[PDB]
């Protein structure tokens, strides 16, 4: 105990000399001493405080001088000393600043009490004489630092011989006001005739000398005591015979003004919850008088009745204030009380209060009454919304320079004079906003106007538009007037307040419905009624109004360590965050308002005539275009980031993701970059990128994880960077900045030894958590919000290294860092038994939980890994041979070198590629019922991606349609709520079922490109590389035959990089494996050529191969083996597959025709190397010779060009047919000769030409000595016919280029000779 | 990005596929004429390989 004793006055003694870094010192040392006498009078509580312990304690106190934060901190101390001990009592008793020693001498004669009565009384009422005190205590204690407008005054009445204590700002412990209050409880229970007499008496016989007024200060003492605490206040409610509900019947009986102020600012304590507000309330109803709501509403009137000098007393006024205040307390608190109050006409609460606002009153009683009426409608029925607006307009249409005054100059009038005071402006206003309250709840369909249709029609008063404008020219034009930070503060927040709450209620789906597809649909009489009454026409109109920004703004910047020290709930924060969150939603309803809404209004008032002054500035074509002028709101935005406040935090980073996403910003600020100046002028640029960076590399709690408000702010980071990347990418932005990157004029570098440069930047923040971060839990398997978190990321680094401009840096950093080998180290792989949050995938079914939208996150994740691999390895590769590729292909393979002694194990490239398990059939879902509204539009709505929340409501708009009128609405309506649900289950399956499908494409076309730059960017060994090879077949091959009949997308993918892969080509197991996939390959290609699978160009793709596989694999008992298996599978489909081919042939695509060309050829050369071939009858019975032949005409037209080397397959072709017997009699059969004579046919140019003509001769030739001498004559005639032609070419033929050319002319005239001869053209002479 | 040669990974492997595709194509062909080139050589190597190109080395002006 004395130890402590000693502690504390160190720390006192060491925080007086210090005063004659520092302000947290002196912060840290008082909290010190605070806990310091929390844990001595929690030691004092129990038996350990001895008897000396208390006279030390009181004898310091004696010696106590100074009325300080630390005198308040030993109270409690005090308190429980006097509790324990208070033959040792009466000794202690005995033994027992002045004002002090007075208190302590009250407390001790309340804790332990004829002579002896005789003297406690007298030495009692001497102390009281010289409460004043303790009420001082108990009020500066528990002081919140924000005040609340709607108690001001109350409690703050008495007159205080007290001096104020310093201004050093010491907040007392929240535990220590409990403690303290505690104790004042007890004290008050303690001392619960002769005061009361003798006050009254004494205020008769002289009012001018008011004295004694202690009484009312211990009322205040157990206001201050109990408040806040209903458990402990029911004392008062709890039983009736109670010596406690016996004070409150004493102290109701008599009715002095200070006194009934002082009691019921104490019911206003006690009151504090439902109950407490309900025993208050019957209290009195009183259903040796007590005060009962009939004295109450009878002084009422009669104060009412003296107002309209005649100015209520000082005193009379006070008294209303707290009648008022108890009123508004015991109306919020309970429903009993304001129904009763509302309605019963006995009392008329709501007549008499409006007409004591409209006679001459202080600015205070006026605010009260607002204030009753604020709480009479906190929570009301359309029924009473109705009375209560009539009766507000009743009020202010109607409460003599000409004859009369109209109803709108009363209005006015009304108006004006609220507004100038504070007072009156915040009560009257946030009672406008209360009253904006729909009764069915803020959110909610909200098919009605927020108030009475009727409140425009009678005497022209424009509905509601007059008081939105009355709340905005307070906000911008009348607010100057006020000087008092705080109470600006407290009226801006109730300003937008009340502009939020206009917002909200619009409903812009409802507008976009109708106007995109009326009078029952709706709650509302009309949708063009709906848009013209409700606010939102008006209040849009305000936000465009220069004045509204600039008074935006101001509210915005404020004092930034004012801020930061401040409460996260005290008006300087809340104000700031409306404030911003009113240009959000102007900035989201902008579209609606300017296009949908705009034109209906300026269309009504010119039909109807009807006009009002217009607000909005003319020269502002979209609010982007106000706030765009003065930069400095970004700077605020992101200095407030760094005051870690969560919602004022996600709000500035959401309203700075829409400031710069916008297209009027972006285009007016950037055509060296505003933003960017903007946030250097003071080098904040910089301090903002430090703390998102330490905002993104916060602690997170497990337990706590999607709704982690280090999470939230780590999300909005993200999304606000990707957001501000995706629009404008070439060019540097405020992400650009902010990740540490220097920006030029469209340029971007690193500045040396700053932040990026030594890897301390937001940037280098992002790498360290993306590769830190253990996306897979042990419990649950992958848990989601750590999934999506890594999706926000790479994203982010993606759209970084895509553009060119940033591509460079990110690259290098990247590489620099290792970054791939940590992602491929932490990149867990899928399986079908790997839970996703407790989750088995199981098919279809798992879409609809929010674990779907991980799975496809991390899709995501993996395709944008696989695509910087890609890069990185073909980057490194052409560039220069360093040793990196070797660690990249090591890593694919499973092994990390960077260790050397062991190199951890990751799973291979092929075991990663396991997203692909046709199995789940995600695309085919079923399509439900819908008995009932078996055709529910879905138009609006919109591959097909619907939108969900237009779907709701058109369901939530539809029952409402329905129910009107009212066929089976008891019993049929549970069925259609199981419609509703099912409905809207099926979209949003659809909708993740499409989502999946395009990661799973997306992530299949990284994975095969990133193969691909494999295959071609290696220095493998053939050894190797056949193994390599044999792995990717084994990895693609049983997706790309089970898969062939699903999609084709995907089959694309895998078909190409099979082709290439067969077309880049112990020993023999690895080339037996190889050639029995390679042959698997094969029969999964004819298989989908025989069914015309696919576009033409993975027909294509399958072409290529099959023609590879048949050119080198098939062409010694193996082989023969391998051409009969081969020649089986083709026979197998037969027909319908060389149908395709040929059908495929002289197509539209350029491509694909060339190859089934090729293909062909090579089925006829295989099947010949089997007197006739039965391809080629299937051929000649398929007409594709007769129409080849047919094309052979006007070959000119076609003849390194796509369409020359289609030709040279199509003659190659030819000329592989006419080889044989029957395939030269099938050729000739078809009017050979008269096609290529219709042709007219008959140095690399040059070159090229002979090859045409060696290739016709040579089909002629063929042709000619392959079926006998029924051509001969044929022969004959085509040398004769072209005579001169052959004795040219004979005579030519008897440097690169020039030696081709040579070549060729000595084919032709070996071919001219071949069909010389062999037609016997010698013979005919 | 420094070294003559660097390509977008896109233009590099389309120029991959492209690169495929023409070997392809110069493949066909060349087999083409070898095939071509065994039959005849199949069809005159039986006899009269001197006697055919006399004949015309005389028919026509040598």
């Amino acid at each position: 105990i004395p130890r402590c004793m000693e502690a504390m006055k160190g720390v006192r003694s060491m925080l007086q000399c210090m005063a004659d870094t520092l302000d947290f010192s002196r912060l840290s040392l008082v909290e010190q001493h605070e806990c310091l006498a929390s844990i001595l009078h929690a030691a004092v509580q129990r038996h350990h405080a001895t008897i000396a312990d208390f006279q030390d304690f009181i004898k310091i106190l004696r010696k106590w001088d100074k009325y300080d934060h630390f005198l308040i901190h030993l109270i409690p101390v005090l308190a429980a000393y006097i509790t324990e001990f208070g033959q040792q009592a009466r000794r202690l008793n005995d033994f027992i600043l002045p004002v002090l020693g007075a208190a302590v001498r009250a407390w001790w004669i309340a804790e332990h009490n004829d002579e002896e009565d005789e003297q406690r009384t007298k030495q009692f009422l001497d102390a009281l004489k010289e409460f004043d005190f303790i009420l001082s205590v108990a009020a500066d204690c528990k002081a919140q630092e924000w005040q609340d407008p709607s108690q001001l005054g109350a409690r703050q009445w008495l007159q205080r011989k007290i001096p104020s204590l310093p201004s050093e700002p010491f907040p007392f412990s929240h535990f220590l006001q409990h403690s303290l209050m505690v104790h004042l409880e007890g004290f008050v229970d303690a001392t619960i005739r002769k005061l009361r007499t003798e006050e009254d008496e004494q205020r008769q016989l002289r009012p001018n000398h008011e004295q004694d007024m202690d009484l009312e200060r211990f009322l205040i003492i157990i206001s201050y005591a109990y408040e806040g605490r209903p458990d402990a206040a029911m004392s008062f409610w709890e039983d009736p015979d109670s010596n406690l509900a016996g004070f409150l019947q004493w102290a109701s009986r008599r009715a002095s003004t200070p006194l009934v102020s002082a009691f019921c600012e104490m019911l206003r304590c006690l009151a504090d919850n439902e109950e407490c507000a309900t025993a208050a309330h019957n209290f009195l109803l009183d259903e040796s008088q007590s005060l009962t709501w009939s004295q109450i509403f009878k002084e009422l009137e009669y104060f009412t009745t003296k107002v309209c000098p005649a100015e209520i007393e000082p005193e009379s006024a006070l008294m209303l204030e707290c009648y008022l205040r108890l009123i508004a307390k015991l109306a919020t608190e309970s429903e009993i009380a304001r129904k009763r109050l509302i309605m019963d006409e006995d009392f008329n609460l709501v007549d008499t209060i409006l007409k004591l606002s409209v006679g001459v009153i202080p600015h205070r009683l006026r605010a009260c009454i607002f204030y009753v009426l604020k709480a009479l409608m906190i929570r009301k029925t359309h029924e009473e919304l109705d009375a209560m607006w009539r009766w507000v307009e009743a009020w202010m249409t109607n409460p003599f320079l000409g004859q009369t005054p109209g109803p709108q100059e009363c209005m006015e009038m009304m108006f004006r004079e609220f507004g100038t005071g504070f007072e009156q402006s915040n009560a009257f206003i946030q009672l406008l906003t209360t009253l904006l309250v729909p009764p069915e709840g803020l959110n909610s369909l909200n098919d009605s106007v927020p108030f009475p249709e009727w409140l425009g029609s009678s005497i022209r008063t424009l509905g509601i538009e007059p008081y939105v404008d009355f709340v905005f020219d307070v906000f911008a034009n009348r607010t100057k007037d006020i000087s008092d930070p705080s109470q600006l503060r407290i009226l801006r927040l109730s300003c937008l307040d009340f502009v939020m709450v206009c917002l909200v209620t619009f409903n812009e789906d409802l507008i976009v419905l109708g106007h995109e597809s009326i009078d029952d649909a709706m709650a509302a009489t009309n949708l063009a009624t709906y848009v013209r009454l409700h606010p939102f026409s008006r209040v849009m109109e305000w936000l465009f109004n220069e004045k509204v920004i600039t008074s935006l703004i101001n509210t915005i910047h404020q004092d930034p360590i004012s801020l930061g020290s401040a409460s996260p709930d005290s008006p300087l924060v809340v104000s700031i965050l409306r404030a911003i969150q009113v240009m959000i939603k102007a900035l989201e309803l902008q579209e609606t308002y300017l296009h949908l809404v705009r034109p209906e209004v300026l269309r009504y008032q010119g039909e109807a005539g009807v006009r009002r002054k217009p607000v909005a500035n003319a020269a502002y074509s979209a609010f982007e275009d106000g706030i765009l002028s003065h930069l400095s709101l970004v700077v605020d935005l992101g200095k407030y980031c760094n005051l870690g406040h969560a919602e004022l935090t996600l709000a500035c980073l959401k309203l700075l993701e829409k400031i710069s996403t916008s297209s009027r910003i972006l285009s007016a600020w950037s055509p060296r970059n505003k933003a960017i100046v903007q946030l250097e002028r003071n080098g904040e640029g910089e301090t903002i990128s430090a703390s998102l960076s330490a905002s993104i590399m916060a602690t997170l709690d497990p337990a706590l994880a999607a709704s982690g408000e280090n999470y939230r702010v780590k999300l909005a980071i993200l999304d606000f960077l990707y957001a501000c990347l995706r629009a404008t990418p070439d060019q540097p932005t405020i992400a650009h900045q902010l990740l540490g990157f220097h920006c030029e004029l469209s340029k971007l570098g690193i500045e040396p030894k700053g932040p990026f440069d030594m890897q301390k930047s937001l940037f280098h923040s992002l790498l360290n958590v993306l590769i830190t971060l253990t996306v897979s839990e042990e419990e649950q398997g992958m848990r989601g919000y750590l999934v999506t978190l890594k999706y926000r990321v790479l994203r982010i680094l993606q759209l970084l290294w895509k553009s060119p401009l940033s591509a460079s840096l990110v690259m290098d950093e990247l590489r620099a860092t290792n970054f791939l080998f940590h992602m491929l180290l932490r990149e867990v792989q899928i399986q079908p038994q790997l839970p996703w949050d407790g989750q088995l995938v199981t098919g279809c079914e798992f879409l609809l939980s929010d674990a779907s939208l991980a799975y496809i996150d991390y899709l995501a994740s993996r395709a944008a890994i696989f695509e910087y691999i890609g890069k990185e390895l073909c980057s490194v590769s052409q560039n220069r041979i360093p040793s990196i590729k070797r660690q990249i292909f090591d890593a694919l393979n499973g092994q990390i070198f960077v260790d050397e002694e062991a190199p951890l194990t990751i799973p291979s490239i092929f075991d990663f590629f396991d997203f692909i398990n046709t199995d789940y059939k995600w695309e085919e879902i079923p399509s439900p019922h819908f008995t009932y509204l078996k055709d529910l539009d879905l138009g609006p709505c919109i591959g097909v991606h619907y939108d969900i929340r237009k779907a709701q409501e058109i369901l939530a708009l539809k029952r409402k349609e329905y129910e009107h009128s009212q066929l089976a609405t008891p019993e049929f309506l549970e069925t259609v709520e199981l419609e509703e649900k099912v409905l809207i289950e099926w979209l949003t399956v659809r909708n993740r079922a499409n989502l999946l499908l395009t990661a799973r494409l997306n992530l299949l076309q990284a994975w095969a490109n990133l193969l691909l730059v494999m295959i071609e960017s290696n220095d493998f060994k053939s050894t190797p590389k056949m193994a390599f090879l044999l792995q990717a077949l084994q990895a693609i091959l049983p997706t790309l035959e089970a898969f062939s009949s699903l999609k084709s997308d995907e089959a694309f993918e895998l078909a190409r990089v099979a082709k290439v892969l067969l077309w880049k080509l112990e020993q023999f197991t690895v080339g037996n494996l190889i050639g029995d996939k390679l042959f698997q390959l094969f029969q999964l290609c004819l298989s989908a050529i025989s069914q015309c699978s696919g576009t033409p160009e993975l027909r294509s793709l399958y072409y290529s191969i099959c023609y590879r596989y048949l050119t080198a694999v098939v062409d010694t008992r193996s082989v023969t083996n391998a051409r009969a298996r081969t020649l089986k599978a083709i026979t197998l489909y037969g027909d319908r597959l060389l149908n395709v081919i040929c059908d495929d042939a002289y197509g539209s695509d350029t491509t694909c025709q060339t190859a089934a060309m090729i293909l062909l050829n090579a089925l006829v050369h295989t099947s010949r190397a089997s007197v006739d071939c039965p391809i080629i009858d299937a051929l000649n019975r398929l007409n594709f010779i007769g129409v080849l032949v047919d094309s052979l005409k006007e070959i000119l037209n076609e003849w390194a060009s796509p369409s020359q080397q289609y030709t040279s397959a199509k003659l190659a072709l030819l000329l592989q047919l006419c080889q044989t017997r029957q395939g030269a009699k099938y050729v000739l059969q078809a009017n050979l000769f008269r096609a290529l004579e219709q042709s007219g046919v008959f140095v690399v140019a040059l070159e090229r030409h002979y090859a045409l003509l060696v290739a016709l001769a040579r089909v002629v030739g063929a042709a000619v000595t392959a079926r006998g001498a029924h051509n001969i004559v044929q022969g004959r005639k085509f040398l004769t016919q072209h005579r001169g032609l052959v004795v040219h070419v004979l005579k030519k033929n008897a440097i690169l280029a020039q030696q081709a050319l040579e070549e060729r002319i000595e084919e032709l005239a070996e071919a001219f000779m071949l069909l010389i001869t062999a037609t016997g053209f010698l013979e005919y002479e | 990005g420094t070294g003559l040669g660097e390509v977008d990974v896109d233009t590099y492997l389309s120029n991959l596929q492209t690169k495929t595709t023409l070997s392809m194509i110069a493949d066909g062909l060349e087999r083409s004429a070898r095939d071509f080139d065994a039959f005849l050589e199949e069809n005159v190597t039986l006899e009269w390989e001197a006697q055919r190109k006399r004949i015309y080395q005389h028919f026509g002006i040598k």
